[PDB]
RNA sequence: AUACU
RNA sequence: AUACU
């Protein structure tokens, strides 16, 4: 009845992991799709789903694929395996929406990429009650973003989304000569803005993200 | 998952009175029932103007101020007289001779040197010599209000905010700057005076604080009735040896030891990680027990007690508990705001193994971790927010308040970590309850807000004071020398 | 005389400093020249030369200027004063040629600006022998840069420049997916290319930079 | 500015012979003096194949190899025999019955565990156990070769490069990785065993190194003649306690003490910056004297000696000098990796004011300056170039070589910031010359190159060894236990 | 950990 | 350093 949203995504993964081994320190560009990045582990190669016989980027040696299920390897007890797997998940999430979303090194954000100058695009997603739009190219330029974080919680795997409003700086320039402008917009009323920014974020959607849990009791 | 929101615990006031805010509980019942001395000598040290308006402050609240504001009458009750109805049943008496002046030349000579360290060093040393000259005889100055003029205030604040000190995650002391408060409390440790440091903004808000001090500290003081509520309580706490209010445990009283393992740094030699117990028992006494050099993982960072170090620390905590009371601790609650190493946990377990009916209670706390939960609002209680995240028990204990009517914060709440060790024989719910029973027991304030429990909150104060206590010097386990 | 070049740039400064003090700490904009930069010291708003009545962009206190000679504050025995003067000179240098030179927060470089994509703006400058051209807009896009540093050296206020290629980022693609292309192929012979790239950088030429010293014997 | 390019320092080789290349000086004259009692027992520890081909490879170089390459004959002279043409004139014989075996199951049990610390820990313990079972009686093994098989090699190298250790500038210990070399030298300090650690590539050039070890270490050996030049010289250095060469300057021939103050963290407790002397006199003896818990500026970083600590450390350096020779130092040189603080410098002046005729000088050397002075190149000499920066003497010693005929490096050189203190009584050129005189005394090598002089080059080796020596254990001032 | 950069 | 977030 009094349930509320949760800022992490219940990832659903198939029974295929494609464990391998390489020698690299993470990208040699590529010649095909945008899934030719160095999505590797610390010493070994941890790839993901692929429509080819070889793994991603075609740089790992042939006949060195374990091809084991997710439950055998991704569920470990030491924190080093969790950190490695979550870094891999962040790497395969950043280069998954590369044609639409960009990543910046400061503040750790996946923002909307600008197509031109003085953009007037709108993002619309469906809902059960009505249709709600969002303007993410507002110029006074800033767009919308989020930050991913690591979480396992034993049974499943999670990417934590923090909806930063990204009001400071956007465009081709890295920073508008260090000129930020932001304040507190969200409030602890019956509704909120951050959760809203979580709900209307759908550009992140074999990383088949489930809906955030939103099951709570507040007696 | 399952979401748990706990209620406010019961604070004991006076003789058998229930729980309210620390101001309202300390207005109808007063401090605890123990026939101690009813006279506290409050000999003020400063110049002529600060001593004069401190005496005017003591005179003007003996009748009672009626300051208020906003709309909620629960948040800002007034502070009535100090000498007629007074809950402490005490005389806030000031005597001549103890009021020792600082002239004007010495204030200029300590406020004119541009060195940040040296200026606060002489400001500490001159008044320490003044208190030593007070200690020889004449009266019994149980406390000593330290009133700071505007030039001294600006000097000792700009020595802190403009020294460009850095912070650290596991350093439980502050931000590396020269602290006037910690230095005064450290050099007054051998003294017999639990001292209180005030400003003149607390006394009279007629002299303006300079713009640099206002902007660099974000200073916005409360009303007249709201400023003497957190000062006279700290005055009665220091000069009597009695705690004003008493917390009440829930899951069995017996004996308890909520020892807040923290690791400060002392600015004497190598900036050691010599650690401190900061033990708080079931009633609230701050048994401060510093130990030896806790081991570090790499380059002097990420501290942890070694196995021998952990059993020695726990052994001196048990020694302090058995010295104060004739009963061994039936439960020891380690509260680290960092992860538990296996060697440290094994040492603590081996130390607890020689105790009858023992109860190891280990909890991991980590600061600056980003996972916002219960995405709702004020209506759904938001102070005691805690969700069982399949093992780890992330909790933020600050937010919207019932019985207030508004959210007192100006920013969004921030969470910490609550992860029990695998050796702990308790669920995360009962450890969460014990974290949310370490509440409203800070003697530095009369607030009912909380984001750090007093073994975690008091770590900052203990590391503030024990930063400037040199090697080979006996320290005090009495909590009156810290806050 | 086998003289060799040093990569330090002497500074010639006028006898005006306009020291003042205002509560500010880093960049307001929208008034006049791009020189609306918070040239901010440790608590004092000590800017540089004042063309109008009020320093910078009338943000500083008007009745607090000093206008002292160069030897009063540029020459000091305290290392903290030298560091503050170095930071102030860096802030004046970065925001002086900002119409055609950009600054990046990583690697600390002032690189050439790109007007658009697929740039054809190779830089030609005159020398004593003949006109020397440089491919500062090379696309395979990378440009030319330098990293600045300042110190006093007891006689002047030299600026040290490290002539590094940009080799990464640029405006065509934000960060080229974390993939530089470089080899560090510099030459140790009778001549070099770092001395070259120091000489063919005339784009910083009030902060009137003198010629680099190049007074050596090298027996 | 004015630029001085000083000449190469010379060395003394044999009985009254001048300086050639350090291999060439150690091919026509040999070691320094006292060509009597030429017995060295070189009892090897390893498996059967490794001991067998170690003895075989010693047998090949006993006649003399003729390896050569490239075009310059000065850089790659051949390695002579071990008989009549032996430069050391010493018995390089293996002690019979001192071939301590490691079998095969123990090697697999070390190489199979996934712990980086524990594998090298029990490898060190196994080698120490065989050395302790060797030195009980039977013969006199003056030196020992710890020859490592490839299965042990990959394990003890990937315990280091895959441990993800960090670095810091003021520390000389290395990079926090478990070091096989440092741990073996620390646990062999109580022994009478100077020990040499080799790889299977040095013995036989037939077994391949795995690609992970090749890429993570950039391993590229030289020829057979160029591989045993750096090994048998280190073998003779660690036997009988006699250095094979010395410098011959004329500035301070009465007394000299180039005490290279550096700071290291010891991985026993808090990784405290317990400091070391690393004193090198006018001949090159490495008097290693660990100091005390030196004060740090902030949070355990930027160490400096306290005034009492500085005077105590300089006092024990003077005590070591007066123990070895019947003359107090008169030319104490301090060589720090950071700038001299006022307290440390004042402590050093206070300690040295007790001594006699003082020509004391202090020099700051700061790593990684950004001013590429003297943009000329190879045809003028770039090794040993510095620029008088109106008080500072910014210097790099790495560059082009006249005798080599080519630039031996693969990257551009990076300099050091030579800054004399204001109490130094000598010009910057004299201090640069004295730093340049500390070049070819590296007993870890047999070539002519420098980027760090041996009071700073030896800081790495001393902090490597003394990282693991525990508290309360007596350390050795003999430099044989470090390289 | 054969050595240097 | 009257307090808290
Ligand atoms: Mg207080
Ligand atoms: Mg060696």
């Amino acid at each position: 009845g009094e349930d509320a949203l949760i800022n992490m995504l219940p990832l659903t993964l198939p029974n295929e992991m494609y464990i391998a081994s390489t020698t690299y320190e993470p990208i040699l560009n590529g010649d095909g799709p945008k899934r030719f990045d160095w999505v590797i582990n610390g010493g070994t190669f941890w790839s993901f789903h692929d429509p080819r016989t070889s793994a991603c980027s075609e740089i790992v040696d042939i006949d060195q694929v374990e091809a084991i299920n997710t439950k055998e390897l991704a569920l470990h007890d030491d924190i080093d395996e969790q950190n490695r797997f979550s870094h891999l998940l962040r790497q395969t999430l950043r280069y998954q929406t590369d044609s639409d979303l960009g990543w910046d090194k400061d503040h750790k954000a996946l923002y909307f990429r600008a197509i031109e100058r003085e953009v007037s695009r709108n993002f619309a997603y469906t809902s059960s009650k009505k249709k709600t739009d969002a303007n993410v190219v507002s110029v006074f330029v800033r767009h919308h973003a989020f930050s991913p974080r690591f979480e396992l919680m034993a049974d499943q795997w999670y990417l934590i989304i923090t909806p930063t409003y990204y009001y400071t700086t956007n465009g081709y320039a890295p920073h508008q000569f260090a000129a930020p402008l932001l304040a507190g917009k969200k409030r602890l009323d019956k509704s909120a803005a951050l959760r809203g920014q979580v709900i209307m974020w759908h550009r992140f959607l074999y990383l088949m993200f489930g809906e955030p849990p939103s099951i709570h009791l507040d007696v | 998952f399952e979401t748990r929101i706990f209620d406010e615990p019961e604070l004991e006031f006076g003789d058998h009175h229930h729980h309210q805010d620390p101001r309202l509980g300390l207005s109808e019942a007063g401090p605890l029932q123990t026939f101690l001395g009813d006279v506290i000598k409050i000999g003020v040290v400063g110049n002529s103007k600060t001593i004069e308006d401190t005496r005017k402050f003591i005179e003007t609240v003996s009748s009672g101020v009626e300051g208020k504001g906003e709309k909620h009458p629960n948040m800002h009750p007034p502070f009535p007289g100090l000498g007629n109805q007074s809950p402490y049943r005490c005389r806030f008496e000031i005597e001549d001779g103890a009021t020792a002046a600082l002239t004007k030349s010495k204030l200029d000579k300590i406020g004119k040197e541009p060195d940040h360290y040296r200026a606060v060093e002489m400001a500490v040393d001159e008044i320490i010599g003044e208190l030593q000259a007070m200690d020889d005889g004449g009266s019994r100055p149980d406390v000593a209000i330290i009133a700071l003029p505007v030039k001294l205030l600006e000097r000792v604040w700009n020595a802190k905010v403009d020294a460009r000190g850095t912070t650290e995650k596991s350093d439980s002391s502050g931000s590396d700057a020269p602290n006037f408060r910690g230095m005064l409390k450290a050099k007054a440790m051998g003294l017999s005076f639990p001292i209180q440091i005030v400003w003149e903004d607390v006394i009279d808000d007629k002299v303006t604080i300079p713009q640099k001090v206002k902007e660099s500290s974000s200073r916005k003081i409360q009303d007249i009735a709201g400023r003497t509520w957190n000062l006279m309580t700290s005055l009665y706490y220091k000069g009597s040896g009695r705690i004003p209010w008493r917390r009440m445990p829930l899951e069995g009283e017996f004996s308890a030891c909520y020892v807040g393992i923290s690791f400060y740094r002392e600015a004497d030699g190598q900036q050691l990680f010599t650690s401190a117990a900061q033990m708080f028992d079931e009633r609230g006494r701050g048994f401060v027990l510093k130990g030896r050099r806790a081991r570090t993982e790499s380059r002097g960072r990420h501290p942890y007690m070694a196995r021998e170090d952990a059993k020695k620390i726990i052994e001196d905590v048990l020694a302090a508990y058995k010295l104060h009371h004739k009963t061994l601790p039936a439960r020891v609650f380690i509260l680290k705001t960092s992860r538990f190493k296996d060697e440290e946990a094994d040492g603590i377990i081996a130390a607890l193994d020689e105790a009858g009916t023992e109860l190891r209670d280990l909890v991991w706390v980590q600061e600056s971790y980003t996972a916002r939960i219960l995405r709702d609002g004020n209506y759904p209680v938001l102070r005691g927010t805690f969700v069982d995240l399949h093992g780890k028990g992330l909790l933020y204990t600050s937010g919207s308040m019932p019985y207030y009517g508004t959210y007192p914060g100006k920013y969004d709440p921030n969470p910490l970590l609550l992860c029990p060790h695998h050796t702990s024989e308790s669920t995360v719910a009962q450890l969460a309850e014990e974290i949310f029973s370490l509440t409203k027991v800070n003697w530095n304030s009369t607030q009912m807000n909380q984001r750090l429990p007093i073994p975690i909150r008091a770590a900052r104060k203990v590391g503030e004071v024990l930063k400037y206590v040199g090697e080979g010097e006996v320290i005090s386990a009495d909590y009156r020398k810290y806050i």
